[PDB]
């Protein structure tokens, strides 16, 4: 998955 | 509701508290009823919103891929009936982490983005509300699909044009706002290329900014670049 | 209760869907439910309701130890007052994990213990026991806690000595049983030389009887004579 | 801590 904050 | 007897001051400490026992429900719960007392929030107390939000979601979002993948191996050709209990157990957890996105929702839309008047608090909560959007588009499969999307779309196009307006863009909040938003195109929107442009125009306007930066903020800015860095590196 | 109205095997099914998405709170409910079904728990569904409970308990005393420490320190001569949350919010804690000890012992009392008449049944649920006892003794400040104290050794003594009459010194349940009865000794009952001595005889006879032993149960039994080693090690 | 299982 891609990162997000 | 539950913490209506409780000062804020406590709710806040307590918070904290679970923060650090990893007591994510706790904190979060603590930080609902503080948002409840109906003051608004400040930069400290909005973090720690977001954080217990995230970790409780997160983990429910976690265990719904993985019930999701156990379903899908489940209705492939071959594969052994096995009952209605992977779908009930799949769709249980799909309703509480609904219940949580609504429960945050619901409290951006009572009343915290109605009386955020300043950028970072405004842009803070509009990502907010696009996030759980993303979340409920994440697990939706029915006729108002198309309009949770929006929804999130819509959030997060507003909290961009506030930040573009008002921030510097090298702001943590404007950075993860635009990493967000960039992997809703991506994951939700079926619009990679649109997911890449917004990631590499914001790393690369970020890096023109640095030079204006104190070395705590400089730390700070280039920890999000570097996450805005690595989804290219996947995405191409 | 809640769980009433489901299937067993549909419960037994959903324990292990729960279990491969980390959701050892669900687990745990699901194993309840099974239990109260009042049929004697298989082998493998005794592991199930074990693993689940361990999990849940397992979150709760690392959160209590946390707080007891922040407690501890705000206790100290020159600490600030900081009022009574830190306190209360450990209680908090404290008065869930009692209520899931309470729970788990329950269950073994109405009536898993009393139907189990198979050493492998019989010591498994008595060391549960006498886990589940040393867990509230960790807690426990008050007037009864020689009490507590005396119900886990209790219940430990009598699964040692089945244990030690109907099982192979190998044993996984037997080695499992007196790892942690020697732990109940160090940590609880201020008796380092008893858990010393019954870690080192415990590991030795082990060592003994591996020539009787397959493949698999040799790499069964090896595992939990290396928690004994570990153990030995941090305490001499 | 000390190992248990
Ligand atoms: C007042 C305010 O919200 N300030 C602020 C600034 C930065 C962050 C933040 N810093 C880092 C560093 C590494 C990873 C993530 N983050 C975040 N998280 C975050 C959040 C919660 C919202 C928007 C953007 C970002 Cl980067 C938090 C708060
Ligand atoms: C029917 C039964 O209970 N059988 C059984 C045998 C071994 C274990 C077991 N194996 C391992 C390996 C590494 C670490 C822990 N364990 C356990 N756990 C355990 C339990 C839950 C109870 C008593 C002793 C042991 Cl070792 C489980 C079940
Ligand atoms: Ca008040
Ligand atoms: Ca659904
Ligand atoms: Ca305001
Ligand atoms: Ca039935
Ligand atoms: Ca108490
Ligand atoms: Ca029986
Ligand atoms: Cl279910
Ligand atoms: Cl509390």
């Amino acid at each position: 998955f891609p990162a997000t904050v | 509701g539950a913490m209506g007897s409780m000062e804020r001051a406590s709710l806040i400490q307590k918070a904290k508290l679970a923060e650090q026992a990893e007591r994510y429900e706790d904190m979060a719960a603590f930080m609902k009823g503080a948002v409840e007392k109906g003051e608004e929030l400040s930069c400290e107390e909005r973090n720690l919103l977001s954080v217990a939000y995230k970790n409780v979601v997160g983990g429910q979002r976690a265990a719904w891929r993985v019930l999701s993948s156990i379903e899908q191996k489940s209705n492939e050709e071959g594969s052994e009936e096995k009952g209605p209990e992977v779908r009930e157990y799949r769709e249980k957890v799909e309703t509480e982490l609904q219940g949580v996105c609504d429960t945050v929702l619901g409290l951006l839309d009572s009343h915290l983005i109605k009386e955020a008047g300043d950028a970072e608090s405004r842009v803070f909560y509009l990502k907010m509300k696009g996030d759980y959007y993303r979340y409920l588009a994440e697990v939706a499969t029915g006729d108002d699909k198309k309009r949770i999307i929006d929804s999130a779309r819509s959030a997060y196009q507003e909290a961009m044009d506030i930040s573009k307006k008002e921030m510097p863009p090298t702001n943590p909040i404007r950075l993860g706002l635009a990493l967000n938003f960039s992997v809703f195109h991506y994951e939700i929107a079926n619009s990679p290329e649109e997911a890449i442009s917004l990631a590499k125009t914001t790393f690369d306007e970020a890096m023109a900014d640095l030079h204006t930066l104190s070395e705590d903020s400089y730390k700070d800015s280039t920890l999000i670049m570097q996450l805005l860095r690595d989804n290219l590196t996947l995405w191409t």
